[PDB]
């Protein structure tokens, strides 16, 4: 029986980056092909495995990561890179074993005017360990004088929104991503 | 090394306008608050603003607002401050100084200064105002504050004929390369700062600061004069 992965390729809504969303599938048959045929990837791209082998993998649990970034932001989906995305909200080890899949979903993930569902987080103090999920909203202190949890010079909410709009560039358009992630 | 090189002396005359430079090394340049510190002649330090490079925001002390004007160039590392409509009151030595956080809170590096001359805030008061002392004598110099600031104060000393050199920041902790005879203490509203076998060297003002909240403010200073 083959891997249910269309609840999560097909879902309605995905996470936002941030709050990055995780699915355990278990006890299934993963297949190189019938997932790439199965839409118009602009990325997919496989790590300590062979994309033809999938189906030869030997693992307990897949596990499923999905989310939104913009398209210039999809290169740090990947081991041992940095940038926001890589070091403040979703960050893959090095020794990574699965595939990396995304798509420009600009038909589904932005209104005229802008789509404001989907956050990043912008500040952080340390960086992220790999598949560590920070979902906390603390007042970010950049500076020596205290937050006291209260918005301003040097002390910045950590998240903002994309605005997402159909007018953007293909670079800050949607992009949907789903993270294989195989044991 | 961090070093922080402010643009030469200035001479204007009353309504016209100076734009100071600071030109920062040594550093990631975007990743450091920068803050302007004024020195009036014989007075009390006094904190302008400060703009945070990243973004190019900026806090100032409701007394300059809108006569100061903070910006940065980050191609060219380096920090401005813009005096408008200048009067004599502005008469005054203006310095560029470093948030150090946070591995050393408060500000761990300032500039040489630059000379202009023309033709609810949180209280600090220090004890004494002066004083005289013998090499090898300890010397006690204590700072009240108006209201409660924790334990988020600095002290400063200022060398005659130079920019202030911190001290002590959070209270009790020795900025890099300070000598271990000064010594801060104190918590809440009651500082003081002790300097236990006095050298010579040690002729200098001393001041206080607290960063609890936007103002910063200082102490009105301490002179320290050592016999020989
Ligand atoms: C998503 O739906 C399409 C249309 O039914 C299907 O072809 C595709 O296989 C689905 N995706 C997955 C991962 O099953």
């Amino acid at each position: 029986n083959l891997c249910p992965f269309g609840e999560v390729f097909n879902a309605t809504r995905f996470a936002s980056v941030y709050a990055w969303n995780r699915k355990r599938i278990s006890n299934c048959v993963a297949d190189y092909s019938v997932l790439y045929n199965s839409a118009s990837f602009s990325t997919f791209k496989c790590y300590g495995v062979s994309p033809t082998k999938l189906n030869d993998l030997c693992f307990t649990n897949v596990y499923a990561d999905s989310f939104v970034i913009r398209g210039d932001e999809v290169r740090q989906i990947a081991p041992g890179q940095t940038g926001k995305i890589a070091d403040y909200n979703y960050k893959l080890p090095d020794d990574f074993t699965g595939c990396v899949i995304a798509w420009n979903s600009n038909n589904l993930d932005s209104k005229v005017g802008g789509n404001y569902n989907y956050l990043y987080r912008l500040f952080r103090k340390s960086n992220l360990k790999p598949f560590e999920r920070d979902i906390s909203t603390e007042i970010y202190q950049a500076g020596s004088t205290p937050c006291n949890g209260v918005e301003g010079f040097n002390c910045y909410f950590p998240l903002q929104s994309y605005g997402f709009q159909p007018t953007n560039g293909v670079g800050y358009q949607p992009y949907r991503v789903v993270v294989l992630s195989f044991e | 090394q961090v070093q922080l090189v402010q643009s030469g002396a200035e001479v204007k005359k009353p309504g016209a306008s100076v734009k100071i430079s600071c030109k920062t090394s040594g550093y990631t340049f975007t990743e450091y608050t920068m803050y302007w510190v004024r020195q009036a002649p014989g007075q009390r330090l006094e904190w302008m603003g400060g703009i945070n490079p990243n973004q190019g925001d900026t806090s100032y002390n409701q007394k300059f607002k809108g006569r100061a004007t903070l910006t940065v160039d980050k191609s060219a590392t380096t920090a401005y401050m813009e005096l408008s409509s200048l009067r004599s009151e502005d008469t005054a030595v203006y310095y560029c100084a470093r948030d150090g956080y946070p591995y050393y809170f408060a500000m761990d590096y300032w500039g040489q200064g630059t000379t202009v001359t023309v033709s609810s805030d949180i209280q600090m008061t220090q004890s004494p105002s002066s004083l005289s002392a013998s090499v090898g004598d300890r010397v006690t110099i204590t700072c009240k504050a108006s209201q409660n600031v924790d334990t988020n104060v600095a002290w400063y000393q200022q060398k005659p004929g130079k920019a202030p050199k911190g001290l002590i920041y959070s209270a009790s902790s020795r900025y890099s390369g300070v000598p271990s005879r000064f010594s801060g203490s104190g918590s809440g509203t009651d500082f003081t700062l002790t300097i236990s076998s006095v050298q010579p060297e040690d002729l200098a003002t001393y001041f206080c600061q607290q960063y609890n909240t936007y103002p910063w403010t200082f102490g009105q200073g301490t002179k320290v004069e050592i016999k020989a």
